[PDB]
C-alpha cells in the first residue's frame, strides 16, 4: 500500500523529472521494456509504491507531466527514457505562460486544470491506498507558479486529508532572469503556506559554484546541474522505495520534520561531493559523511547554515553500516555547539539506512532539515517585492489578467508575517 | 523613427507600413482556411512536435495548431476562440469575413482615402445588416424534425456524410431528453467517451452513463441487472487524524488490538452500506452499485464483495451530477441519514474490458435527463474528428432550441444581405458611400468560397444566384452538387441565428480596429 | 549578382514545413506508404522470411509477423502512421491478419496514384472505393464453405489451427498445432466467454522445440525458502498481505514502562506468531503463498509445522493463481479458513534448463488454466514461437465469436477480385474505374505469396482466374514446390479467420480513404 | 514521353520480369512506331508559300 502519485508540473519540473526516474529505474533494476531485473525483496517489494503493474510484467511510473509548452516536454517524449510513461500523462499546452503568474491561473488555468485533474483520477484508480502527492516546480517559472499553485489548490477539493510533499526551486540571489521574479515568488508562496505541509528549497544557480569548486567542472550546464539534484531527490525517497530497519515513509516524514505546520521550508542536500577523477582516491567513513552535511559546502540553496539554528534533523544513509556510530558522533556536537541545535530535544539527528548502494558512489548520506536559513532568503524576496510594488512597476501585466492592487497587498502582509514567524525562535 | 532613437533594438512600422502588415497577414490566414469551408472542404493533417496526427478541418483547431508567429494572426485567433466557445460553429466563416473586410478596404485606402472613412461605412452597413437578419429568420417552434436538418448542416461540414447520418441521430436525440419547460440546456450533462471497439460509424447514444473505470475486485459481479445506485462522496479508504497522533502499545497482544480498533471507524461506514442492502427486501437478485467518488481500500472492497455489492472508486466531479439525475437518488456526503429514498435504479449495469481497461455501463433508466455519446473510433486521430464534430453539433442544436427562430443556409443569407446594402448605399449621404460597398462585397465571400471548394466557377455562380434573388422573393442559395441556385429553406439546409449575428458584430469591430492601426512596434527590452 | 526567391503570402513558420496540392501532399503520402507495403511483402505468407529488427534499446527482435515489426520501427512519416495504427487495430480486434492490412491498403494507395494521375480526383476514388468495399462484405458470407462447429475437441481444432501456425512457423506446423489444441480446449468455459489471458507462456531456456509441453496449472520462476518442496495434498491458502505479522498503519511505536513489559515483549511476539501459523496447520493447509515479504519468525514455524511457502512479488501473478486452484486472496492475516481454500493435485519443484521452477500441476481436474512451457535454443527463438502461440490463441477466440471460415491461401482474394470486377463492368458511371482498381488490390495478395515462393507470379495469377469459372470458388495456391499446379483448399485444409478477413478489408479500406482525404499537410518543428 | 515509358516500365519490374525482356519489347515497339508514322504522313509542296 501507501501509493504516491507524482506530478511534475512546470518547465523546471520536467527537467528534474526526466532524471528523477533514471535513478529509480536503475536502483530497482526495472527494465523499461522487459519486466524486472531485481534480486530480492529490497528492490522488488516496493515496486507497487511508485509503479502500477500492467498485465504482462510491464511497469508504468505513476507520473504526470504538466507543461504549458509543446517544445519543452518533447524532450521527455522520446528522449532519455521518456517513452515509458502513459500516453495520457503528456498533457501539452499550446499557450505559453510567458513567466507570468496571473496568466497561468486565469487564462491558461481556466481551461486546462479540469483536464489535469482527470489524469490524477485515472492514476488513483490503480492506487489501493493513496499516501499522497509530490509536486516538483519552480518559483521563477510561469508554469511552475501558474500550474503549480492552481493545481495544488484544486487537488485539495478531491484530496483534503492527504499529505503533500512539494518540491520548490527557489530563485537565485546572485543572478536574475526577469524583473517579475519577485512577483512570481511572492504570489506562489502566499498560497503555499495556506494548506500545504512540506516544501523544499533548491537553488540551481547556487550549484554552479559547487560544480566549479568541488565537482571540478569548468563549463557547467543544465545537464550537469540536474545530476546532483536527482541524487538529492533519491535520498529523500530512499526508505520510501527500499525497506529496512528504520522504516519511515512520507507519512512518518510529514510529522518528524516540522514541530509547526506553517514553518515547513527545508534545506535539502547530500554528501559526499566527488568529481569524476578524484572519487576513487577518497575513502568514505561514518563520521566523514555525517560531519559534512552540517557545513555550508553541502547546501542545495544559496544560504548559510553557520549563522542559523536547526529544528529537526533527518539523515538517510546508503550502505550496510553501523548506525550506532551516527548518534554518538552527533551527540558530541550538540554539547559543544549547542547554539546551533535545539536545547530540549535529546535526539536531534534522526537515523535512517537501507541495504541498496547508490549509483557511482559507494556510501552516501542526504541532509533533510529546516532551520532559520530560509528566513534570510525570505527577506530578500520581500525587499525586491517592496521596491517594485511601491512604484507599481509592471502591474498592468498582472491586473490585466484578473488581479488587483489589493491582491498584492494581501500577498505582502502575510509574506512579511512569515518573516516574523521565523523571527521568534531565531 | 522615434522608437529607434530611444531603444535601438525595437522594430517599428509606420502608417503606410503597418497597414500592409495586417492586410497581407489576413490574406495569409484567408487563403489557408478557405479550403475547408462547407461539406466539399478538404481535411487538414496537423502534426505537432511529438509526431501525433491531428486530422481536422475546424477553423478553431486550425488556427491554434499552426506554427505561425505573427501579431495579426494572434488577433484573429482570439476572435476565433470565442466563436468556438459560446456557440460552436461559425469559426471558418469568421476568418473569411475579416480577410475580405481588409482586402476590399485596401482598394480604397490605397487610392487616396483615409482608413477612418471606411470604418464609418462599416457601422452604417452593420445597422442595416442587423435589421435585415431579423427579417429573414424563420420561427419553426423547435420541431424535432427541424433540429435534424440543423444538426445535419453542422455535421456534414466535418465528416464525409456517412457518419453524418449516424451522428445526427446521436446529437438530436441527446439534446431533447435533457431539459423541458423552457429551461436552459446544460451541456455538462452529456458525457463524451472515447472508445476503440468497432468502427467510426458505430457511435451510439447511451441513455444512461458510461464510466471509464470498472470494479476493483475480482470477486465482484460483472453484469448486474435491476441495480440500486448508491452515490457516495465519503472516503472508504484508511485516513488518519488531522493532528499527528500515532500509536503506543506495550505488549504484542495489544498490537493486534490497535489494528482491529483503527479500522472500526472505517468498517462503521461499510456496515451502513451492507445494512441498506438488507432493508430493500433482499430476497431476490437486488444488485447494488456504489460509484464512490473517493477511494476505497481493498479491506472494504473485500467486505462488500462477500455481500454482493459492486463498488467502484475514483469517479469524476460531474459524475455526482450526471448520475444523480439519471438514477434519481441523492449524492450523499455522509452515512448518517441513509434511506431508500436516496437510492437510484437502473435496469442493467454491466462492464466491458478493452485492453486491460474496463468501462462501466449504466443503462435502462426511466427519465434520465443525462446521456452519453459513446464514440468508438478506430484510430486515435479519428476520435478527435468525431469529438470536435459532436461538440460542434451539440452547440448548434442548443442555440436552435434557446433562440426561437432559425436562420437559412449557405447562400440564402449572405447574398440577400449584400443586395440589401446596394439599395441602401445612397442612404448614408456622405463620404462613407464606399464603406457600404466594401462591406457588401465582403459578405459575398461565403457563396464564393463554397463555389470554389466544390469545383465550380466563382464569378459565373455569383451572377446566377444574384439573378434569381433580384427576379424573385425567395432567399436562394448555393448548391454544392450542380451549381444551380437552389433555395436553402426548402432543401433542408439551415443555420443558427446567433452565429450570423455575431459574424456581423465580432468581425466588424475587429476590422474597424485593425484598419485604425498604424504603429505596430515591439518594445519592452 | 544572383537573386533569390523570398516568401510570398503566408510564410510565417519559424522552422516548420508546409505541403499543399496533389504532388506535394497527396502523391508523397502514397510513395511513403508504398515503401511500407514493399517492406513487409517479403515476410508475408508461409514462405516468408524473418527480419532482425533492432530498436532504440539495442535489443534484437527477429520475427516474420508484421504487427511486432511496426512496433519497433520508429516511423516518422505521418501518413505512414495511419497504416501502422490500422494494422495495430487488427491485432487488438482479432489478433491475426496484421500483414493483410499492409498489403491490401498498400495496394489501394498504389493503384490510387494510377487513378489521380490518369483522370478523376479524390472525390470519386473515395466514393468508388466505398462502393466496392460494401460489396466486398457481401461476397464474404457467400464464400464460407466450412464451419468450426462440429466436434469441438482436440482432434478437430488441431487442423483448424494449422493455418495460423504455418504462416510464421512453417517447419513446426504439426507440433505447435497439438500444443495449442491441448491448451485452448482445456480452458473452455462451457459455452461462455473465452479468455485469452488464461494462457501463459513460460520461456525455459534449454533444448529444442520437441521438449515443449503444456502443463495444467502455472509455472513460476522463484524459490521456496524452506524444505517442504514435496507436496502431494496441495491445499493452497492464498494471501495478499505480507506474511510477517500485523503492524499498524499510522506510526507504530512500542512503549515500555517497566521491566516486566520489556522482557516479556520478545517472548510475547513469538507466541503471537506461533498461534497464527499453527492456525493454518490445523485447517490442513500445505502451501501458503504470500504477496509481500516474510519475516524470520514466519519461516521458523512454517518449517516446524511442515508447510511450504511461495513468494509471489507480482500482484497480477497472484490473481492468476486464484483462478488456478480456485482460492480467494485474503487481505487480512491468517484466519481459520472456512471454504476459500485452494485445491490442486501436485505442487513440487524441479530444475528444468538450470532454472528451479514451481509447478502447480493438476492431474485429474485438469481444466482451470493452461500454461505452455516452451523450450528453445535461443531466447530470440522463444519470443518468435510465443508470437506464433499468441496468434493461435487469438484464432481460437475468433472461432468462438464466429465459427465460419473462408478458404485462405489465395482462394478468397481471387473470388473477391472476380465479383467486384463484375460490379465494375455493370456500373454506368465514371466511378467504375475505382471499383475495378479495388478488385486489382485483391490481385496483389496472392502475388505476394508467389514471389516469396520463388515462382513467377504472372503464370501463378493466370491459372487462378482460369480455374475460377463461376463454380469452383475454392482453388488457392500450392506453394510446396515449383511448377505449382495449384489444388483445392478444403482438401488441403487451408482456411482460417473469416472474421479476421472481415475486419481486415474494413480497416485497410478506411486506412486508404483516410490518407486520400489528406490534401494539405502542416507539420511542426520536431524535437 | 520518356518519363511515361519508364512509368509503365516500373510496373513490370515489380512483376519479377527481367529488364532485358522489357527492352526487347521496347525495341519491337520502336520499329513499329516508325513504320506507322510513314503511313499516316502527307507529302508537302515546298514551293508553296
Ligand atoms: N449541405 C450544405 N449545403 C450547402 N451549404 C452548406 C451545407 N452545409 C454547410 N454549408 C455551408 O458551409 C458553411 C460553413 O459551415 P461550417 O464549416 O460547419 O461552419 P464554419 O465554416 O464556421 O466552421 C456554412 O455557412 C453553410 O452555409
Ligand atoms: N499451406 C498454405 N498454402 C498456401 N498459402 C498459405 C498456407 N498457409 C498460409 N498461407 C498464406 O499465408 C498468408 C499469411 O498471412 P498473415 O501474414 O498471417 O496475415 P496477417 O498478418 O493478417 O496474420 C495467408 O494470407 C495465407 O493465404
Ligand atoms: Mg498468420
Amino acid at each position: 500500500m501507501r501509493e504516491i502519485v507524482h506530478i511534475q508540473a512546470g518547465q523546471c519540473g520536467n527537467q528534474i523529472g526526466a532524471k528523477f526516474w533514471e535513478v529509480i529505474s536503475d536502483e530497482h533494476g526495472i527494465d523499461p521494456t522487459g519486466t524486472y531485473h531485481g534480486d530480492s525483496d529490497l528492490q522488488l517489494d516496493r515496486i507497487s509504491v511508485y509503479y502500477n503493474e500492467a498485465t504482462g510484467g510491464k511497469y508504468v511510473p505513476r507520473a504526470i507531466l504538466v507543461d504549458l509548452e509543446p517544445g519543452t516536454m518533447d524532450s521527455v517524449r522520446s528522449g532519455p527514457f521518456g517513452q515509458i510513461f502513459r500516453p495520457d500523462n503528456f498533457v501539452f499546452g499550446q499557450s505559453g505562460a510567458g513567466n507570468n503568474w496571473a496568466k497561468g491561473h486565469y487564462t491558461e488555468g481556466a481551461e486546462l486544470v479540469d483536464s489535469v485533474l482527470d489524469v490524477v483520477r485515472k492514476e488513483a484508480e490503480s492506487c489501493d491506498c493513496l499516501q499522497g502527492f509530490q509536486l516538483t516546480h519552480s518559483l521563477g517559472g510561469g508554469t511552475g507558479s501558474g500550474m503549480g499553485t492552481l493545481l495544488i489548490s484544486k487537488i485539495r477539493e478531491e484530496y483534503p486529508d492527504r499529505i503533500m510533499n512539494t518540491f520548490s526551486v527557489v530563485p537565485s540571489p546572485k543572478v536574475s532572469d526577469t524583473v517579475v521574479e519577485p512577483y512570481n515568488a511572492t504570489l506562489s508562496v502566499h498560497q503555499l503556506v495556506e494548506n500545504t505541509d512540506e516544501t523544499y528549497c533548491i537553488d540551481n544557480e547556487a550549484l554552479y559554484d559547487i560544480c566549479f569548486r568541488t565537482l571540478k567542472l569548468t563549463t557547467p550546464t543544465y545537464g550537469d546541474l540536474n545530476h546532483l539534484v536527482s541524487a538529492t531527490m533519491s535520498g529523500v525517497t530512499t526508505c520510501l522505495r527500499f525497506p529496512g530497519q528504520l522504516n519511515a515513509d512520507l507519512r512518518k516524514l510529514a510529522v518528524n520534520m516540522v514541530p509547526f505546520p506553517r514553518l515547513h521550508f527545508f534545506m535539502p542536500g547530500f554528501a559526499p561531493l566527488t568529481s569524476r577523477g578524484s572519487q576513487q582516491y577518497r575513502a568514505l567513513t561514518v563520521p566523514e559523511l555525517t560531519q559534512q552535511v552540517f557545513d555550508a559546502k553541502n547546501m542545495m540553496a544559496a544560504c548559510d547554515p553557520r549563522h542559523g539554528r536547526y529544528l529537526t534533523v533527518a539523515a538517510v544513509f546508503r550502505g550496510r553500516m553501523s548506525m550506532k556510530e551516527v548518534d554518538e558522533q552527533m551527540l558530541n556536537v550538540q554539547n559543544k555547539n549547542s547554539s546551533y541545535f535545539v536545547e530540549w530535544i535529546p535526539n536531534n539527528v534522526k537515523t535512517a539506512v537501507c541495504d541498496i548502494p547508490p549509483r557511482g558512489l559507494k556510501m552516501a548520506v542526504t541532509f533533510i532539515g529546516n532551520s532559520t536559513a530560509i528566513q534570510e532568503l525570505f527577506k530578500r524576496i520581500s525587499e525586491q517585492f517592496t521596491a517594485m510594488f511601491r512604484r507599481k512597476a509592471f502591474l498592468h501585466w498582472y491586473t490585466g489578467e484578473g488581479m488587483d492592487e489589493m491582491e498584492f497587498t494581501e500577498a505582502e502582509s502575510n509574506m512579511n508575517d512569515l518573516v516574523s514567524e521565523y523571527q521568534q525562535y531565531q | 523613427a522615434a522608437v529607434k532613437t530611444l531603444n535601438p533594438k525595437a522594430e517599428v512600422a509606420r502608417a503606410q507600413a503597418a497597414l500592409a502588415v495586417n492586410i497581407s497577414a489576413a490574406r495569409g490566414l484567408q487563403d489557408v482556411l478557405r479550403t475547408n469551408l462547407g461539406p466539399k472542404g478538404t481535411m487538414k493533417m496537423l502534426v505537432s512536435g511529438a509526431g501525433d496526427i491531428k486530422l481536422t478541418k475546424d477553423g478553431n483547431v486550425l488556427l491554434h495548431e499552426m506554427q505561425i508567429q505573427h501579431p495579426t494572426a494572434s488577433l484573429i485567433a482570439k476572435v476565433a476562440t470565442a466563436q468556438d466557445d459560446i456557440t460552436g460553429d461559425g469559426t471558418t466563416s469568421n476568418v473569411l469575413i475579416i480577410g475580405e473586410l481588409l482586402k476590399q478596404a485596401d482598394l480604397y485606402i490605397s487610392e487616396g482615402l483615409h482608413p477612418r472613412i471606411i470604418t464609418e461605412g462599416f457601422e452604417a452597413a452593420k445597422e442595416k445588416a442587423l435589421q435585415f437578419l431579423e427579417e429573414v429568420k424563420v420561427s419553426r417552434e423547435m420541431d424535432r424534425e427541424t433540429l435534424i436538418d440543423v444538426a445535419r448542416t453542422s455535421l456534414r461540414t466535418k465528416v464525409h456524410a456517412e457518419l453524418a447520418d449516424v451522428l445526427t441521430e446521436a446529437v438530436v436525440d441527446s439534446i431533447l431528453a435533457i431539459k423541458k419547460q423552457d429551461e436552459p440546456i446544460d451541456l455538462f450533462m452529456i458525457e463524451i467517451m472515447e472508445m476503440k471497439h468497432k468502427s467510426e460509424t458505430d457511435t451510439s447514444l447511451i441513455r444512461g452513463l458510461v464510466l471509464d473505470h470498472g470494479a476493483r475486485h475480482p470477486d465482484m459481479k460483472k453484469r448486474v441487472e435491476d441495480a440500486y445506485i448508491l452515490t457516495c462522496n465519503v472516503s472508504l479508504e484508511y485516513e488518519k487524524t488531522e493532528v499527528n497522533s500515532g500509536f503506543f502499545y506495550k505488549s504484542a497482544e495489544e498490537r493486534e488490538k490497535l489494528v482491529k480498533a483503527e479500522r472500526k471507524f472505517i468498517e462503521d461506514r461499510v456496515k451502513k452500506i451492507i445494512e441498506l442492502k438488507r432493508k430493500v427486501c433482499g430476497d431476490s437478485d437486488k444488485g447494488f452499485v456504489v460509484i464512490n467518488q473517493k477511494g476505497i481500500d481493498p479491506f472494504s472492497l473485500d467486505a462488500l464483495s462477500k455481500e454482493g455489492i459492486v463498488a467502484l472508486r475514483r469517479a469524476k466531479r460531474r459524475n455526482m451530477e450526471r448520475l444523480t439525475l439519471a438514477c434519481g437518488g441523492v449524492a450523499l456526503n455522509s452515512f448518517d441519514d441513509l434511506s431508500p429514498d436516496c437510492l437510484g435504479h437502473a435496469g442493467l449495469v454491466y462492464e466491458y474490458t478493452l485492453g486491460e481497461e474496463k468501462f462501466t455501463f449504466i443503462e435502462k433508466c426511466n427519465n434520465p435527463r443525462s446521456v452519453t455519446l459513446l464514440i468508438k473510433g478506430p484510430n486515435k486521430h479519428t476520435l478527435t474528428q468525431i469529438k470536435d464534430a459532436v461538440r460542434d453539433g451539440l452547440r448548434a442544436v442548443k442555440n436552435a432550441i434557446d433562440d426561437g427562430c432559425v436562420v437559412p443556409g449557405a447562400g440564402a443569407v449572405e447574398v440577400a444581405m449584400a443586395e440589401a446594402l446596394i439599395k441602401h448605399k445612397p442612404s448614408v449621404k456622405g463620404r462613407a458611400q464606399l464603406g457600404v460597398q466594401a462591406f457588401a462585397d465582403a459578405l459575398l465571400i461565403i457563396p464564393k468560397v463554397l463555389a470554389q471548394n466544390s469545383g465550380f466557377d466563382l464569378q459565373e455562380t455569383l451572377v446566377k444566384i444574384q439573378a434569381e434573388h433580384s427576379e424573385s422573393g425567395q432567399l436562394v442559395g448555393v448548391d454544392l452538387n450542380t451549381g444551380e441556385p437552389m433555395v436553402a429553406a426548402e432543401v433542408g439546409v439551415w443555420d443558427n441565428y446567433c452565429v450570423k449575428k455575431q459574424l456581423l458584430h465580432s468581425c466588424t469591430v475587429i476590422a474597424t480596429n485593425i484598419l485604425l492601426v498604424d504603429e505596430i512596434m515591439r518594445a519592452g527590452m | 549578382h544572383v537573386p533569390k526567391a523570398p516568401g510570398f503570402a503566408q510564410m510565417l513558420k519559424e522552422g516548420a514545413k508546409h505541403f499543399s496540392g496533389l504532388e506535394e501532399a497527396v502523391y508523397r503520402n502514397i510513395q511513403a506508404c508504398k515503401e511500407l507495403a514493399q517492406t513487409t511483402r517479403t515476410a508475408y505468407g508461409p514462405n516468408g522470411m524473418n527480419k532482425m529488427v533492432i530498436n532504440h534499446l539495442e535489443k534484437l527482435f527477429v520475427t516474420n509477423d508484421a504487427a511486432t515489426i511496426l512496433r519497433e520501427l520508429e516511423v516518422q512519416h505521418p501518413a505512414a502512421k495511419m497504416i501502422v495504427m490500422a494494422s495495430h487495430m487488427q491485432e487488438q480486434e482479432v489478433g491475426d491478419g496484421t500483414n493483410f492490412v499492409l498489403v491490401f491498403a498498400g495496394a489501394l494507395l498504389e493503384l490510387a496514384e494510377e487513378l489521380l494521375r490518369i483522370g478523376l480526383s479524390v472525390s470519386e476514388v473515395i466514393e468508388g472505393y466505398e462502393i466496392a468495399c460494401r460489396k466486398a462484405h457481401e461476397i464474404l458470407p457467400n464464400l464460407v464453405c466450412c464451419s468450426a462447429k462440429n466436434l469441438r475437441d482436440i482432434d478437430e481444432v488441431s487442423s483448424l489451427l494449422r493455418t495460423s501456425i504455418m504462416s510464421k512457423q512453417y517447419g513446426n506446423e504439426v507440433f505447435l498445432a497439438k500444443l495449442i489444441a491441448q491448451a485452448c480446449v482445456s480452458i473452455f468455459p462451457d459455452s461462455g466467454h473465452f479468455n485469452v489471458d488464461n494462457i501463459r507462456v513460460c520461456k525455459i531456456l534449454g533444448s529444442g522445440i520437441s521438449s515443449s509441453s503444456v502443463l495444467h496449472g502455472m509455472v513460476f520462476k522463484k524459490e521456496t525458502e524452506g524444505d517442504v518442496t514435496s507436496v502431494k495434498d496441495a491445499k493452497i491458502a492464498v494471501y495478499s498481505c505480507p506474511f510477517d505479522g500485523m503492524i499498524t498503519e499510522t506510526k507504530g511505536t512500542v512503549l515500555i514502562k517497566t521491566a516486566e513489559e520489556l522482557m516479556n515483549f520478545s517472548k510475547g511476539e513469538e507466541n503471537l506468531m506461533d498461534a497464527q501459523v499453527k492456525a493454518i496447520a490445523d485447517t490442513g493447509a500445505n502451501v501458503v503463498v504470500t504477496g509481500g515479504k516474510v519475516a524470520d519468525m514466519a519461516l521458523h514455524y512454517a518449517n516446524k509445522y511442515n508447510i511450504m511457502l511461495v513468494r509471489l512479488n507480482s500482484k497480477w501473478d497472484l490473481r492468476r493463481l486464484c483462478k488456478t486452484v480456485g482460492a480467494t486472496a485474503l487481505p487480512r492475516l491468517t484466519p481459520p479458513v472456512l471454504e476459500e481454500m485452494g485445491h490442486c493435485d501436485s505442487v513440487y519443484l524441479s530444475e528444468v534448463g538450470d532454472t528451479q521452477v514451481v509447478v502447480f500441476k493438476h492431474e485429474k481436474e485438469d481444466g482451470a488454466i493452461s500454461t505452455i512451457v516452451l523450450r528453445g535454443s535461443t531466447d530470440n527463438l522463444m519470443d518468435d514461437i510465443e508470437r506464433a502461440v499468441d496468434d493461435g490463441v487469438n484464432t481460437f477466440k475468433v472461432l468462438t465469436r464466429d465459427k465460419r471460415l473462408v478458404p485462405g491461401g489465395g482462394a478468397t482474394e481471387i473470388e473477391l477480385a472476380k465479383q467486384i470486377t463484375s460490379y465494375g463492368e455493370t456500373c454506368p458511371g465514371l466511378e467504375q474505374y475505382a471499383i475495378k482498381k479495388f478488385a486489382e488490390a485483391f490481385e496483389a495478395i496472392p502475388r505476394a505469396l508467389a514471389e516469396n515462393s520463388g515462382v513467377k507470379a504472372n503464370e501463378v495469377i493466370s491459372k487462378l482466374y482460369a480455374v475460377h469459372q463461376e463454380g469452383n470458388k475454392n482453388v488457392g495456391l500450392d506453394i510446396e514446390a515449383e511448377v505449382p499446379a495449384v489444388k483445392d483448399m478444403l482438401e488441403a485444409g487451408i482456411l482460417d479467420t473469416y472474421l479476421g478477413k472481415y475486419w481486415a478489408i474494413k480497416l485497410a479500406t478506411n486506412a486508404a480513404v483516410t490518407v486520400l482525404r489528406v490534401d494539405q499537410i502542416i507539420m511542426a518543428k520536431p524535437a | 514521353l520518356a518519363g511515361e515509358m519508364l512509368s509503365v516500365a516500373e510496373h513490370f519490374l515489380e512483376q519479377q520480369m527481367h529488364p532485358t525482356v522489357v527492352i526487347s519489347a521496347y525495341r519491337k515497339a520502336l520499329d513499329d512506331m516508325i513504320s506507322t508514322l510513314k503511313k499516316i504522313s502527307i507529302p508537302v509542296d515546298i514551293s508553296d508559300s
